[PDB]
């Protein structure tokens, strides 16, 4: 940038907005990403300052501008999570908008931000009537994305899965044989939220997730399931398996009860499509150390789909 | 559109593809899932055999000097010279960490392989990337027939409103207008 050095960081964000409103297409989001890199990661003691600024072209017609808005989010609040008192009601809209492209956005950035609130609730000094209030909408929006599973758009359906995968991952506790992704570690779950918290109350999560989970193998059963959204469900479980083995139990179950009632309306290819998925899914939970438990019913499932033996033993410890 | 096409050499069924997608203004790139390059000899049980480090060119100028006139009258001369005009090696879908809406793969193993790598990667964003099959024989009449047939797709796919919500009734109608299966599944980002 010329002159860059000469520049405060606030004049050149006013600039970029400015020259932001004068382009009328979709280019514009390059500058506003610019924008963004400087107000959340260079000054973000500028953020607060331009936050409506940037929350303002959640009004633009541009789909792809609505959803740079949606990751603007996401950025604001992981870097400073109070932010949520005055963004989650922008977020909830953007959950509702006429494109399901920037549904689907929100339903992303939503799995990524829940768990950053209930931390941020967990280690909460104080707490005000208006976080408080903040995590009644947080916990509300979670209710609604569960409820997006009885969408009927199926991509829709889709993310509403991958949410309430992250949902019962982060409300149960790790343990002794969690496979827990590098990225996660540092990550809340039920075990680091104190039993006696004045506020966020353990046995209510638990349930909670247990009721998300629920949920979960319910529709899985549900006999108008689509191809994608039953692929994306087994996926699922076996995530929740792998980083929550206290459910294996539960995930075998469900794979057990797939394979012996496959949801009749799914055609020729899409039948193939899950039946792979379902043997991709059992061999990567046998993998798993805590399978030991379940291994002659998954084994049983694997050579009824025709897995040959030396494939079994190539996934056994 | 992003679009990857997916063979296992990435020779030809994914660089005829590539190739027709391109010209017609697709964002598309391409990959073997392949543990080698294989490309015909001078029976189908010798073909010959290079590691995927190994350029168009240079396999071009190996094969020139081996049998000029079985490697021009098998069209695989003038198919690593059309590849080299695309890029100047094959790709292994493997080592790759690229974004596409939807991956295409010219055979059932491929599509296999393709599952298998991205089911393995840790998911970051949980954004959903459409994979679907279609099997081609690899050789030069069908890869131009498949390359076509993944051409018609992905323009389909252009004109829909909501792609996630239509790609498998969509699917299911070219099954019907082409007799050839569709496999369909997603992985995540």
């Amino acid at each position: 940038v010329p002159r860059g050095s000469h520049m405060t960081t606030s004049e050149r964000v006013v600039d970029l907005l400015n020259q932001a409103a004068l382009i009328t297409n979709d280019s514009k989001i390059t500058v506003l990403k610019q924008v963004q890199e400087l107000i959340i990661n260079k000054d973000p003691t500028l953020l607060d300052n331009f936050l409506d600024e940037i929350i303002a072209f959640q009004a633009d017609k541009s789909i792809e501008v609505r959803k740079f808005v949606i990751g603007f989010i996401e950025e604001a609040c992981k870097r400073d999570i109070e932010l949520l008192l005055k963004l989650i009601a922008n977020l909830n809209m953007l959950l509702r908008d006429e494109n399901v492209n920037v549904v689907k956005k929100a339903i992303l950035t939503m799995t990524q931000l829940y768990k950053v609130a209930l931390q941020w609730m967990v280690k909460s000094r104080v707490i005000s009537e208006l976080q408080e209030a903040c995590w009644d909408m947080v916990s509300a929006m979670a209710g609604d994305i569960i409820l997006l599973l009885d969408s009927d758009n199926d991509g829709i359906r889709t993310h509403a899965i991958k949410f309430v995968e992250g949902l019962i991952v982060t409300l149960s506790p790790r343990m002794a044989d969690s496979e827990i992704p590098r990225r996660q570690e540092h990550d809340i779950s039920l075990d680091r939220i104190p039993r006696d918290h004045p506020y966020i109350q353990y046995n209510v999560l638990w349930e909670e997730g247990k009721a998300a989970l629920e949920q979960l193998l319910k529709f899985m059963v549900h006999p108008a399931i689509s191809s994608i959204n039953l692929t994306t469900a087994l996926g699922s479980l076996a995530n929740i398996a792998r980083q929550r083995p206290m459910f294996m139990s539960e995930v075998i179950q469900a794979y057990e009860t797939l394979h012996a009632n496959l949801p009749p309306t799914l055609a020729k290819s899409q039948v193939s499509s899950v039946r792979k998925n379902l043997k991709l899914h059992l061999l990567s939970v046998l993998k798993h150390p805590a399978s030991l438990e379940f291994q002659a019913q998954i084994t049983t499932l694997l050579v009824d789909l025709g897995t040959p033996q030396a494939e079994i033993a190539r996934n056994m410890p | 559109l992003r679009v990857a096409v997916v063979s296992s050499s990435n020779q030809n069924r994914s660089m005829e593809a590539h190739n027709i997608l391109s010209k017609r203004g697709f964002s598309v790139r391409s990959f073997g899932t392949g543990t080698h390059v294989k490309l015909p000899g001078p029976a189908p049980d010798k073909p010959n055999v290079y590691d995927f480090k190994t350029t168009y060119d240079q396999m071009y100028n190996d094969l020139l000097r081996k049998d000029k006139e079985l490697y021009t009258q098998n069209g695989i001369l003038h198919m690593l010279d059309r590849n080299k005009r695309i890029k100047p090696r094959p790709e292994r879908f493997q080592n790759c960490k690229d974004l596409f809406d939807l991956i295409l793969t010219c055979e059932e193993r491929v599509y296999d392989q393709v599952v298998e790598d991205l089911n393995s990667r840790e998911q970051e964003t949980c954004q959903p990337v459409h994979v679907v099959n279609v099997d081609i024989q690899d050789n030069h009449e069908e890869a131009t027939l498949g390359a076509f047939l993944i051409c018609e797709l992905c323009q389909c796919i252009q004109h829909t409103e909501d792609m996630e919500n239509e790609i498998d009734e969509l699917l299911q109608e070219f099954e019907e207008k082409s007799g050839r299966t569709f496999l369909h599944t997603v992985c995540f980002y």
